[PDB]
């Protein structure tokens, strides 16, 4: 149904549909606890974020039990409660926007192109977009990007339409290059810069946390690994299984509102109000870190 | 050494 877009029929679209697990209040409690432990006491957490971040927006995941490719692989299509102009950021999306504020989170990894982190605030210099932005678009010729305030309006590295405007020839010429959207298809190469800061920030970290994805789909779901290559230490948060779950230090099964919530609370962190699409080109220097909460 | 296509598969 996604053909349509023009994109390849011939992917593999990995398990959708397992069963959701759900840990019970007490343990998650406990667990929730240990995490914010974690964060506080590692000097270097990267975040990894995928559609299951999104879901409290009305914009469905891909392999959740009404997942875009799960419905489809059924005979069915998916349910949009919401476009993707009017998509919200979520409780998740906003503490991530404040953790990053006070120094709490090095970097952030995402899958989706939703467009959410950016639309958030998120200072676009900590983020990489492993598989593109509905709102971006990006020169062929050049590599310039545009961020734009409504969707491209295609997918699959199309062109959209629009040209580039960057200056050429010592200012005598404009690039023109043809503008195309940054949504990678089935089997597309990663962006290289958006891959090569993600894989330093992986490589670095001390903590990796994974948000919202079942990690099947690498290289991006590769990347929570490489910080036990330096016995860093891996926090999976998911409602269905993931493909990594035996190498987890921790491991959540719980909504990812829910969990962030109680993270901030034992923080001592407000979660910021979210004012409407703002883009944040490079991260304000770190507020100070709260009080010293253990 | 390794790919970075977007797909399925390992990381070693
Ligand atoms: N509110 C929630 N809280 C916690 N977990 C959730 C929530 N909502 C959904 N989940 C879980 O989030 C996970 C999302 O996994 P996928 O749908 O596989 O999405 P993702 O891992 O981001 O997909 C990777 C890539 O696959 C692609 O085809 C598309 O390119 C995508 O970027 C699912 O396992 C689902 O259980
Ligand atoms: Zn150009």
């Amino acid at each position: 149904m996604n053909y349509a877009a023009g994109l390849s029929p011939y992917a593999d679209k990995g398990k959708c549909g397992l069963p959701e697990i759900f840990d019970p209040p007490e343990e998650l409690e406990r667990k929730v606890w240990e995490l914010a432990r974690l964060v506080w006491q590692s000097s270097s957490v990267v975040f990894h974020t995928g559609a299951g971040i999104s879901t409290a927006s009305g914009i469905p995941d891909f392999r959740g039990p009404h997942g875009v490719w799960t419905m489809e692989e059924r005979g069915l299509a998916p349910k949009f409660d919401t476009t993707f102009e009017s998509a919200r950021p979520t409780q998740t999306h906003m503490a991530l926007v404040q953790l990053e504020r006070v120094g709490l989170l090095r970097f952030l990894v995402s899958q989706n192109v939703d467009g959410l982190h950016v639309r958030s605030g998120f200072p676009r210099d900590k983020l990489a977009e492993l598989h593109g932005n509905m709102f971006v678009e990006e020169c062929a010729k050049c590599k310039t990007q545009y961020v734009r305030d409504t969707v491209v309006g295609t997918m699959g590295l199309k062109a959209t339409g629009r040209l580039c405007t960057v200056a050429k020839a010592r200012g005598l010429r404009a690039c023109r290059g043809e503008l195309r959207d940054t949504i990678l298809d089935w089997e597309d190469s990663l962006p290289d810069r958006d891959l090569a800061l993600a894989d330093e920030a992986s490589r670095n970290a001390d903590l990796s946390i994974t948000l919202g994805t079942s990690l099947q789909i690498r290289p991006s779901g590769n990347l929570p690994l490489a910080t036990k290559r330096r016995g860093g230490r891996l926090v999976i948060v998911n409602l269905q299984p993931t493909k990594h779950d035996r190498h987890a230090d921790l491991r959540i099964h719980g909504y990812v509102d829910e969990v962030m919530t109680r993270l901030m609370k034992h923080l001592g962190l407000e979660i910021p109000a979210w004012d409407g699409p703002r883009v944040l080109e490079r991260a304000l220097p770190p507020l100070p870190r709260p009080p010293t909460p253990k | 050494k390794q790919t970075a296509r977007k797909s399925t598969g390992g990381w070693w």
